[PDB]
């Protein structure tokens, strides 16, 4: 039921400019992208040891 | 002089070892595991990969032209090497005159390497893919020089053991703190992978993998230190390998988060984003001694 | 004296290998290469042996204007590989 | 000695070579550009390589007018690259 | 064993004898590197570790890298070898006999040459030089000044001005 | 504000670190003329010797003395 | 915290042997973990399963040295499990 | 876990960590003090040369 | 002598630790071998990479259907590929061409084409079944290599 | 797997002509000798990905020949696996293309939740992923009762797994370097090329088939039609994540919605 995807230029003057710009200067966003991997490394691997452990099936 | 002798055997087990490394923390990175079946937690695997490579995998040659493909590894892996030299653990082997000129120059001068190479095979389709290699390795050396020179224009002269003694207290983070994410990126030049991706093929990337180390411990001297205490080496020691593998985790990261830049694109990122940052410091860089009295 | 003569005939060496040709344009800019490179050698000895200190930074100058020349001559090569297929001192056109 | 340190590495390099192969029994003008900015960039860098060298030395007021003036230079001719570059 | 600059200068002019000769411009290529390598460490024995470190950072870490791509751009593919061509082999052969020749007589030390020069000891006096100065000394531990010398600063700017502008206009 | 405030805002919005080439470089160059701060650092350049002293034979002259510790020459103790 | 993650790991080490158990463990198998043991099964094949632990828990079904006439001890697939891998091993929930 | 992945930081703890201490320990072997002087600029120098001079002959580092 | 033989050992043991694949995609049977890739059955556990690597590879798996215009095409790879390699049909396409198997563009199960050492028989071959692709071939090298 | 030649000009792309085809395996002849039932694995077999989606349109192909509407439960289980399909499919769609660019990540981030997505597969039907499940008889088997439970117990951790993509992939300066502005067709000669999938829904055209005419109980169930502004990539991505989230909706109304009965 039309959802759209474009935002059309959500800066406008001082406050949401500068902070837009600023994930251009300097990065952020990296750190953002930095922080799902992070995350990610500490919780435990999802890992079945083929000849003693065993992928789960069906009747 | 047996110095030399412990700074190549066991440093190419450091490179073997980085496989492992790189398998290990990526792998934890996917959720899935590292090597577990060949070893205790698969520590038997460099030595089980020098095996396989190197005695019984043959080279199929493709032309073989005489004097090349044979020269090739001797000015990657060699030159590689020599980088270990001068590099200010606790007391260097043989300290130069001026350190940071052989670091920069042996750096440049392994841009041959990947050179040599697009002539070793006789198809256009390889040299054209290699000089566009070579093309990335090219345009980041001139970052590399620029932010170099504006670091030491902060404190100490081209001596690398000048560089520990300015970082009694703080860090050189703080004071380039622009110039501290700049070089971080710079740094990823001589095919990284994590930018933009193009002998036998086993000793090849050695000393490709050995330069991620160089870069590494570069990193934790321009930017690390703490402190020197000349009465005990040890406790430097001890913390300069958390200092120098911290960041050796942070190139797997870049690697395992973030995907191809686009060549174009990553040639824009230098000349119209990187360039004109990095000369506008470099200006301030020169003012800075100059405006508060520090020009040691 | 001892050094000199070597240095000096490696640049009466390179004088020949620039006017003698086999038909390879890229081999004679090369040369150009080797003979700025046995001029800053043969300066470098001259400056460094009689302490002259401010003389040491016209070496320095005189690199500069080596590559000045060996890529904008360099550049002219690849106009003539643009013209024409491949490099060739026997494919002209002037008279 | 600095040659002992340079040999005994190229020496086990080409040493790698031996094992490695005697063990074993069984067109685009646009990237020229690029050398070009890249080599006439390196010579204005070899003229600020002794920026943290002769400061120490020489008067402050007569390098400082010089010293940006170089990189000035250096941001001009990267001026010039602006206005129409290339694709690469 | 005892000669230290007088070996490596032999080594020296062994690279421009592939320049007297025309192996191809990559073999040729491959006479940079060598040459001009050993060309550091002639300058390094006299003092000077700046002046003598430049050829590594410009001439190998720049002006044959850049040498490199045209080499690719025009007379590419291949090299021809040097032994299966005529002339070649023959300036290659004519060229060393000009320097090998000449080394036979430098033993014991004076030797006849085209110049008045005669090529002496050059063990005892082969530094030339006794204690001269002490702290930032050796003639090159001050090398380069943008004091004094402001004329050739802004005249050096302007060649390189030029450079980026006129290559940009010829291509 | 015709260009102050119209051409200042377009240019954080298309493409900001171009911002930081003219603003950093800017500083560079106007603040070592403001700052009454640059005196210091030309006044201890010149009082590091490098070079040995010289010793001047004097014939009735003002403001030298001996190699000891006195109230003589220039000798700089600028903030100790 | 990590004391109590510390006496977990040398209890785990006591569990399954010990010096020479856990070693033996650690070279055959991938992962050495404790847990509760079936036991039953022609050619002595150990099974120690019922553990929580993590998704898929059925872990450990550990190999047989020389089952038939293979001697599998340093290498050993999955060959071995008689007619027991549809319940202790993959699908159903009571042990055969 | 962890006891899987610093088992590969441990073993660069040992290869890494050996080039700090071959270059520190060394020192014990070649000098009776622990010490190698590096010139820099020709006084430094000349104070190795003076060195060589007093006492012991061979040797460049010596007491008195 | 026993001196011999405990090396032959050891140079069967280095391709036994790591094998490094050439996975050829164009099939159904392209994704299940991307779940090897997937972390419920890792294979990067054992000495295997999917880094490819297309001239350096050792061990490429054929994977699913090979039309007579592939057919040439897999054929000049398998040169190209160093001395010690092994071949792995995986699926029913790769095997003798499960289905198509009476089409006229599909060439009747790799072996006609490529000698194939390890075969993988299920169409969708499970991850469970695919881990005999590898450990099943790491259990066949023996060799034997006497002189 | 593609020939794909190229006509390089310099270094932009003038002529591309995709030589493809090299996987005609010639399922159109193979077919004409098998009877309808026995036909039907074959189009399980045309794509690598789609299971339920595909066989889909072949049984009610079949339907609409034969005149027989399916029973009021089967067409339940054919739009909560016609939906599990749309999510299994834009998992490649994302990952594949995301492995083609170089992102090491977001490709095994989802692949651990695929092949719990597969799980549900087995369970239901004998094979990993070609399943000879939807059939010109509506539905062949029955749901098991330990599913339709694990089926909400997935969705409610899939919220975060799929949060874990536009905290990752879409807020990046380089994606939005790559992928912006790459083939930017908007225009009605689109139509006349008729992609009709995400090209045509993607960017401009409001049109899609779902809404419009009605397969297996629709209009009950409530849609979210993500719809761009501009032909490029990377609005014809940011719709595909839409679509990803706007599909966890048309499940829960399944789950919501289960009338018991004959299959
Ligand atoms: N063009 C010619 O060279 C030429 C000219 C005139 C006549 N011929 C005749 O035509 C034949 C051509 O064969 P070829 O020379 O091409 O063969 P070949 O390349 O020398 O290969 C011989 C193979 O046979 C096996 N073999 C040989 N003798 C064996 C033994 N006593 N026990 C076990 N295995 C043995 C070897 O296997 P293992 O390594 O496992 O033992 C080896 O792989 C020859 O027999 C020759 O008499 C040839
Ligand atoms: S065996 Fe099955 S899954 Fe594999 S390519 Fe053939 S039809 Fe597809």
């Amino acid at each position: 039921t039309y959802k759209y995807v474009n935002l059309r230029e959500p800066s406008m003057d001082m406050k949401s400019v500068t902070d837009r710009a600023a994930q251009t200067l300097l990065w952020t966003e990296l750190i953002r992208g930095l922080g799902m991997t992070l995350s990610y490394l500490f919780r435990e691997p999802a890992t079945i040891n083929y000849p003693f452990e065993k992928g789960p099936l069906s009747p | 002089m047996i110095n030399i002798l412990m700074l190549i055997i066991p440093i190419l087990l450091a490179v073997a070892f980085l496989t492992l490394v790189e398998r290990k923390v990526l792998g934890y990175m996917q959720l899935r595991k590292g090597p577990n079946v060949v070893g205790p937690y698969g520590l038997l695997q460099p030595i089980a990969d020098a095996i396989k490579l190197f005695i019984k995998e043959p080279l199929r040659p493709a032309t073989s032209s005489a004097s090349m493909f044979i020269l090739a590894p001797i000015m990657a892996l060699g030159l590689a090497l020599t980088m270990w030299i001068p590099l200010p653990m606790p007391y260097p082997l043989i300290n130069m005159n001026l350190g940071v000129l052989f670091m920069l120059a042996m750096s440049s001068l392994a841009v041959y390497s990947i050179l040599w190479s697009g002539w070793a095979s006789n198809s256009k389709y390889a040299l054209i893919g290699a000089l566009r290699a070579v093309a990335q390795t090219i345009s980041y050396e001139v970052t590399l020089a620029i932010i170099l020179l504006s670091v030491l224009l902060m404190s100490g002269s081209f001596t690398l053991s000048t560089l520990i003694t300015t970082q009694e207290q703080m860090w050189l983070i703080l004071p380039a703190w622009p110039l501290a994410m700049m070089w971080f990126i710079s740094t990823l030049a001589e095919t990284n992978r994590a930018p933009f991706d193009l002998g036998p093929f086993a000793l090849f990337f050695m000393a490709e993998y050995a330069n991620i180390i160089m870069m590494n411990i570069f990193t934790a001297i321009l930017f690390l230190g703490t402190s020197h205490n000349p009465h005990m080496p040890e406790l430097y020691t001890i913390n300069f390998t958390i200092k120098s593998l911290l960041l050796t985790m942070s190139f797997l990261w870049i690697r395992a988060s973030y995907p191809r830049f686009r060549y174009d694109q990553l040639m824009h990122l230098l000349w119209k984003n990187f360039l004109p940052l990095t000369l506008a410091l470099c200006m301030w860089h020169v003012s800075l001694p100059i405006l508060t009295s520090g020009i040691p | 004296s001892m050094v000199y003569m070597n240095i000096m005939m490696a640049f009466t060496v390179s004088l020949v290998g620039l006017l003698m040709y086999r038909s390879h344009l890229m081999s004679s800019l090369l040369c150009l290469e080797g003979m700025m490179l046995s001029l800053f050698v043969m300066a470098a000895l001259t400056i460094l042996n009689s302490h002259f200190t401010l003389a040491s930074m016209m070496p320095i100058i005189l690199l500069v204007f080596a590559a000045c020349e060996a890529a904008l001559g360099l550049s002219l090569l690849v106009m003539v590989s643009n013209t024409y297929g491949t490099d060739y001192v026997q494919n002209l056109n002037l008279l | 000695n600095l040659m002992l340190a340079l040999l005994t590495n190229f020496t086990l390099a080409t040493l790698l070579v031996i094992i490695a192969f005697w063990l074993p029994q069984l067109f685009s003008m646009k990237f020229f550009l690029v050398a070009i900015t890249f080599l006439l960039f390196d010579l204005e860098i070899a003229l600020l390589l002794p920026l943290p060298w002769a400061s120490q030395t020489a008067n402050l007021n007569t390098m400082l007018t010089m010293a940006l003036f170089l990189i000035i230079l250096l941001a001009v001719s990267l001026a010039y690259e602006w206005t129409q570059k290339g694709l690469e | 064993m005892l000669y230290i600059v007088f070996i490596l200068s032999v080594i020296f002019v062994m690279g421009f004898v592939g320049f007297s000769s025309k192996p191809s411009p990559i073999y040729g290529g491959l006479g940079l590197i060598v040459s001009g390598g050993v060309g550091c460490g002639i300058v390094l024995n006299f003092g000077g570790s700046f002046l003598g470190l430049m050829v590594f950072l410009i001439y190998l870490g720049g002006m044959m890298v850049v040498f490199g791509y045209t080499t690719a751009m025009a007379t590419e593919q291949y090299p021809e070898i040097w032994l299966s061509n005529k002339a070649v082999l023959g300036a290659f052969v004519t060229g060393l006999l000009m320097e090998f020749f000449m080394v036979y007589y430098v033993l014991k030390d004076k030797e006849v040459e085209v110049v008045f020069e005669f090529n002496g000891l050059g063990d005892w006096v082969i530094y030339d030089t006794g204690d001269s100065g002490f702290f930032s000394e050796e003639a090159m531990g001050i090398a380069a000044l943008y004091s004094y010398g402001t004329w050739l600063v802004i005249v050096t700017g302007w060649s390189l001005l030029i450079g980026v502008v006129v290559i940009m206009e010829i291509t | 504000a015709e260009r102050v405030a119209a051409f200042l805002k377009n240019v954080w919005a298309k493409e900001p670190v171009l911002v930081a080439s003219f603003a950093i470089a800017g500083l560079a160059v106007i603040l070592p003329t403001l700052s009454p701060y640059t005196k210091y650092s030309l006044m201890i350049n010149x009082x590091x010797x490098x070079x040995x002293x010289x010793x001047x034979x004097x014939x009735x002259x003002x403001x030298x003395x001996x190699x000891x510790x006195x109230x003589x020459x220039x000798x700089x103790x600028x903030x100790x | 915290e990590l004391l109590q993650v510390l006496k977990r790991g040398l209890q785990q080490v006591s569990g399954h042997g010990g010096l020479r158990g856990y070693l033996r463990v650690l070279f055959r198998a991938n992962d050495v973990r404790v847990g509760t043991l079936v036991g039953e099964d022609k050619y002595g094949n150990k099974y120690y399963e019922d553990n929580k632990q993590f998704f898929g828990r059925h872990r450990w079904v550990i190999y047989t040295t020389e089952m038939n006439g293979k001697n599998t001890f340093w290498d050993v697939d999955g060959s071995m499990v008689p007619p027991e891998w549809h319940r202790w091993l993959h699908c159903m929930t009571d042990d055969p | 876990m962890w006891f899987e992945v610093l088992p590969g930081i441990a073993v660069m703890g040992v290869c890494l960590f050996i080039p700090g201490m071959a270059t520190a320990r060394i020192h014990r072997f070649s000098n009776g003090g622990k010490e190698k002087r590096v010139a820099h600029y020709p006084y430094q120098w000349y104070l190795m040369e003076r060195d060589r001079r007093v006492s012991g002959v061979n040797r460049s580092y010596v007491s008195k | 002598e026993y001196v011999v033989a405990k090396l032959d050992d050891l140079i069967n043991w280095a391709r036994r630790s790591s094998l490094w694949p050439m996975t050829f995609g164009l099939a159904c049977c392209a994704v299940e071998m991307m779940h090897m890739a997937a972390p419920r059955y890792d294979m990067d556990r054992f000495g295997v990479v999917f880094r490819a690597s297309p001239r350096q590879s050792d061990v490429m798996i054929v994977a699913g259907t090979l039309t007579n215009k592939m057919a040439p095409a897999l054929r000049k790879v398998y040169d190209q590929m160093p001395e010690p390699r092994y071949v792995v049909s995986m699926g029913s396409c790769a095997n003798g061409g499960g289905y198509y198997h009476y089409s006229y563009s599909v060439v009747r199960g790799c072996d006609r084409i490529v000698p194939v050492d390890i075969y993988v028989p299920g169409c969708p071959p499970t991850a469970e079944a695919l881990l005999y692709g590898i450990l099943q071939l790491q259990k066949k090298i023996k060799r034997e290599k006497r002189l | 797997v593609l020939r794909l030649v190229m006509e390089l000009s310099g270094e932009m792309v003038r002529k591309c002509d995709p030589h493809i085809g090299l996987l005609h395996r010639g399922t159109e002849k193979l077919i004409e000798y098998k009877t309808y039932l026995q036909a039907l694995p074959y189009f399980d077999r045309l794509d690598y990905v789609s299971m339920m989606c595909n066989e889909q349109a072949y049984s009610l192909a079949v339907e609409k020949l034969l005149n027989i509407r399916p029973p009021p439960r089967a067409q339940w289980i054919r739009v909560l696996f016609g939906e599990i399909t749309r999510l299994l499919n834009h998992i490649m769609a994302v990952t594949t293309h995301a492995l083609d660019i170089g992102a090491m990540t977001p490709f095994f981030w989802m692949f651990e939740e695929r092949e719990k997505m597969f799980e549900f597969y087995e369970r239901v039907s004998g094979a990993r992923m070609h399943a000879a499940y939807v059939r010109p008889g509506g539905v062949h088997q029955d749901l098991p009762l330990g599913l339709m439970d694990d089926i909400y117990e997935f969705s409610k951790n899939f919220s975060l797994r799929i949060d874990e993509l536009e905290e990752m992939l879409t807020n990046n300066r380089i994606w939005r370097n790559r992928t912006v502005d790459i083939g930017i067709v908007t225009a009605e000669d689109a139509l006349n090329y008729g992609f009709s999938g995400v090209m045509l829904r993607g960017s401009g055209i409001q049109w899609d088939l779902r809404k419009t005419q009605p397969y297996d109980v629709y209009d009950q169930v409530e849609f979210d039609v993500p719809i761009g502004s501009r032909g490029d990539c990377y609005d014809r991505y940011l719709c595909r994540v839409e679509e990803m989230r706007q599909s966890i909706r048309i499940i829960s109304q399944c789950l919501n919605k289960m009338p018991p009965g004959e299959i």
